[PDB]
Parts: structure tokens; C-alpha cells; sequence
């Protein structure tokens, strides 16, 4: 499994 | 009396939160002075995410590319830099709102409050222990980088972390506000996993101590143990050894109660071997080691 | 991921808090418009508060006798009157920090965030449950009346507690901001008892629904229930009785985890009788019931 | 044991 930057999306 | 997971009052730290947009990627970030802080993949598309090369994204990069939003005022970007894994845009405007603040690098053992927020809007306040495996874990959502982990003493706020991401366990890795990770992790979307994680030894000490001043005693005994027979216990239990600098700190709440650290150690070692036999402390049926003895000291006495 | 006890940003409410002293007597104020709330027995000395009648004290009493500090600024106070068991002092200055606010009484079973003050300044914030039987189990000390408790929604704070005192089972009682008590108590040093408490059911299951969201399964199984079956059990171990409004509230989760509320029920019907077997989830070895259902929305999806 | 009101000293 990958880790998930936490950025959002606009 | 009483004793909760006590977060400091985060007003100081919401007038410093805005919004990073760059092409769709969001973030927050942290705006002190003319200085807006925040995680350097607010440059990441989805596609760059996997294995960017931070160097070659920001020099494609400029000035208006970055849009900052404090609430509804836009502010206009007048400079960009990268110093490790953060971005720092200079902004034509100074925070009117910057309170008196440090920037601090923790260890692991150490707590601090989070305000977590979205697209620049602070959403929840919860206090955080860094882990010995430098992961913290916390309570954060796709949006959430850019929140600010951060202390108060004295209205000087000392921030301390900047979140980034979440690894496949659950659990939350960020850098000082300096872009230097906590841990041996990188910010990219590959498999990565932490060390080994460990009790907090003296955490779960300065908590029974909490206990024992706001009443549960049952745990106590009249047994006294040695720094080194303690700590064989301890390394079978997968808690970190107990320092003679973790005994010193202890010296406080330990003349309070008149309950000596190693006199305390041989509760901690009973309870590990035994368990609770039904019973709680303070609340809580497992040992709780986020709690430092400054936590305990701040909560049970004074303010 | 992740799930913590989370209370709101404390910064509109940070602003209003005041010091109030009355002789050697001193606590927190509210500082709303030109009007500063805070608990009456700031009017009692040591003496006064085994026996006092309030009514008497306050007469004895002048605007001159009030202290009230914001900071480092002297408030003047220009007038007094009492409400139950809150104080009104009417000050000359009205506070350019006032958020857009409520005084809203809250019920049994539902959350709020406390900020915890002494002598005026904001200490710490966390997250309380309104218990069953009206007490809350928080974190205060001598000086900590007046501390207020408030939930957030939009820009406007909905303030709904105020802190008055320490009950000996180390227990929390105080008003809503009208100074009406929450529960069966009086603000005086008397020897008091709040009735049994229980376990608030509804949500207890929101918090297993959060446990799924966030990939703690363990507990889950095929069965199912009825509402009367569960409650026979419910009852047995002190929890509230569930009824179908509760069911009704949990329609969101249950949609979102794919779990029907009564198959969700037959879980933790389960693990009443037979507890965790040495598991745990979310962290904690015993079932937690200070999450509202929207606690649970508010945080697993992240409103702000 | 009695309630303590939780005001505090001058």
C-alpha cells in the first residue's frame, strides 16, 4: 500500500 | 479534579491559517509575518505525486501560479522558495494577526495540540503525542496538509509540525516548519512504513501520578523496584527504558504525591504483568502514555 | 483516517473570556455586547457558601464591589442583576470581540467543547459529554467557574454551559447561560449526589460506525436484531434504551458503512455479553459514548 | 463530603 499525500483537490 | 487529553486554546494559531491553490491542488497554509508556509506537493498534479521531482516542478513554476487565500482576501504572491519539503511564498502583506511565535523541533515522547483545517478554514483542535517511531496519530482527511501542530507558553507559540500525509497504517507523518521530516519518511506516494513503535515509559509514569492526585490509588503497592530491574520489565513490554533524565522529570509530581519514581515503577511493572483485573485509571482500561509530566503538571495544578 | 476526541477552534470564545472579583472571590466571566455572565457565588466569601441566600448577598452589594478585567484593561461596571444563578454585570464597554452567538440549552447525551479558564485566561480546550444524569466528567479546578462550554456552527458560537462546581464523586455540574441548572443541583457547598448515570447508547454505535469507517471490523457479524430484543439486553447493562429516533439519526452512517443500524446493534449486543476478548478499537478498550452521531459525520468527513 | 464551588482566591 502507498502513502496518501494529504493535499485536496479544488 | 478530573483529567482529559487538553488541547492549548488555538485562537493565536487560527488567524495564521489560509488557503494554497495551485493549478487543483490544495492546501493549507501557515501565514506569519509576509511569509505563507506550506507543504511543498501543493505543486504536485495527481500524476507527480508517485515520484516528483520537486526541483523540476517549482522551477516551472512562478509567482502568480500560487494563489493564497486568507478568508476572502486574495494575497498576491511576490516571491517563492524551497527550503526541504516546505514552500515559502512571500506575500505582499504582512499577517496583522502574526501572534509572538518560535519555530521548534519536538522528540518523540513530546505532545502537542493540532488545529487541523480545510481550505485555509480551522475545523478541530486535538491534542498529539509524537511517537518513538516519529509518526504521530492523528485525525486528518485529504485536504488537511498544512495544518499546524504547535504549543503556547506564555502567548508565545512554539509550532512544531506541519502534517503532510498519511502512511498506509492509518497513521500521519509531517516535517518541522523548517520542511524537515519527522522520521526516516519522504513525501511521495510509495510504500513506506515506520519503525517498530514503543511506549512512552516516563508518559505512562507521569499518568499514574496523574491518577493517584485526582484519586485512583488501587494500583499502588509497597513494593520498590531498581532503575534496571525496571527497565528488563520494560524492554519485554516493548516500553522504552526509563532514563535517570525521565526520573528527574518525574521529581515534581513524585514529591507532590510523596510517592517515590521507583516506588511508582513497581505499580507500572504489576500492572504489566497482571493487567487491570477489570478495573480502570483514570478513565481508561489501557495505559495511556500521551500525557508528558509537564501535561500533568499543567492540568492538575495551576493553569 | 484517524478518530480523536476533537473539540472546535476555540479563538471566538478565547476573546470573550474576563476576570470577575468580588473581595478575595474570583472566576471567569463571559463577555458579550456590553454585558459580562458569570456563576453568582463570585458574591460569596468562604463563610457564605454553605447556607447563602443569594438574594441577600447581592443586595449587599454595589457596581463599585465588581472587578472585571479584560487583560489588562479595568472594565467599568455600571450595573448589576442577578438571573438564577448567573450574575449580569453591565459594563461600559461593549466587547469589539463579541462573535455572533446563542445562549442555547443543550440535551442529555450531546457533545460541546469547554474551554477551560483561571483568572480570566484561557487554559486548555476538550471535548464533554452532557451525562445522562446532567454532570459532565471534565478537567477543573478551584478557579474554574465561569468557564463556558460551546459548539460551533457557521460564525456563530452557541454557547450552552457555564462551569460552577465540583460535585465529591469528582464530577462537574453548572447552568445553561440563562444560570438555569443541568440536572438536580444548587450552588452551594452541601452535600450533594447526582443520580445513577448510563451509557449513551446511540452513541456508543455512532463510534462503532466510525471504528468500520476507519477499518476496525473485527466486531461486525451476520446477525441482526430487533429494537425490543436489543433494549432487553440494553437495559441489563445500564445502557439507554434505543429507540427509533436514534435509529433514524444513524441513517446517515448506516448508508455510508453499508452496516443496518440493527445488524450494527446485534454487534455491540455481542460485545456487551462477551466483551472485546483482549482486542480493541479505535484505540480503546472500553466502549466510548461521548461521540454524537455528528461528531462522528462532523469528523470523518471533515467540516469545517 | 460536600460540592466545592470551584471559584477561586483573590
Amino acid at each position: 500500500a502507498t502513502v496518501r499525500l494529504q493535499a485536496g483537490n479544488a | 479534579s478530573g483529567f482529559r487529553k487538553m488541547a492549548f486554546p488555538s485562537g493565536k494559531v487560527e488567524g495564521c491559517m489560509v488557503q494554497v491553490t495551485c493549478g487543483t491542488t490544495t492546501l493549507n497554509g501557515l501565514w506569519l509575518d509576509d511569509v505563507v508556509y506550506c507543504p511543498r506537493h501543493v505543486i504536485c498534479t495527481s500524476e507527480d505525486m508517485l515520484n516528483p521531482n520537486y526541483e523540476d516542478l517549482l522551477i516551472r513554476k512562478s509567482n502568480h501560479n500560487f494563489l493564497v487565500q486568507a478568508g476572502n482576501v486574495q494575497l498576491r504572491v511576490i516571491g517563492h522558495s524551497m527550503q526541504n519539503c516546505v514552500l515559502k511564498l512571500k506575500v505582499d502583506t504582512a499577517n496583522p494577526k502574526t501572534p509572538k511565535y518560535k519555530f521548534v523541533r519536538i522528540q518523540p515522547g513530546q505532545t502537542f495540540s493540532v488545529l487541523a483545517c480545510y481550505n485555509g478554514s480551522p475545523s478541530g483542535v486535538y491534542q498529539c503525542a509524537m511517537r518513538p517511531n516519529f509518526t504521530i496519530k492523528g485525525s486528518f482527511l485529504n485536504g488537511s496538509a498544512g495544518s499546524v501542530g504547535f504549543n503556547i507558553d506564555y502567548d508565545c507559540v512554539s509550532f512544531c509540525y506541519m502534517h503532510h500525509m498519511e502512511l498506509p497504517t492509518g497513521v500521519h507523518a509531517g516535517t518541522d516548519l523548517e520542511g524537515n521530516f519527522y522520521g526516516p519518511f519522504v513525501d511521495r506516494q510509495t510504500a513506506q512504513a515506520a519503525g517498530t513503535d514503543t511506549t512512552i515509559t516516563v508518559n505512562v509514569l507521569a499518568w499514574l501520578y496523574a491518577a493517584v492526585i485526582n484519586g485512583d490509588r488501587w494500583f499502588l503497592n509497597r513494593f520498590t523496584t531498581t532503575l534496571n530491574d525496571f527497565n528488563l520489565v520494560a524492554m519485554k513490554y516493548n516500553y522504552e527504558p526509563l532514563t535517570q533524565d525521565h526520573v528527574d522529570i518525574l521529581g515534581p509530581l513524585s514529591a507532590q504525591t510523596g510517592i517515590a519514581v521507583l516506588d511508582m515503577c513497581a505499580s507500572l511493572k504489576e500492572l504489566l504483568q497482571n493487567g487491570m483485573n477489570g478495573r480502570t485509571i483514570l478513565g481508561s482500561a489501557l495505559l495511556e502514555d500521551e500525557f508528558t509530566p509537564f501535561d500533568v503538571v499543567r492540568q492538575c495544578s495551576g493553569v
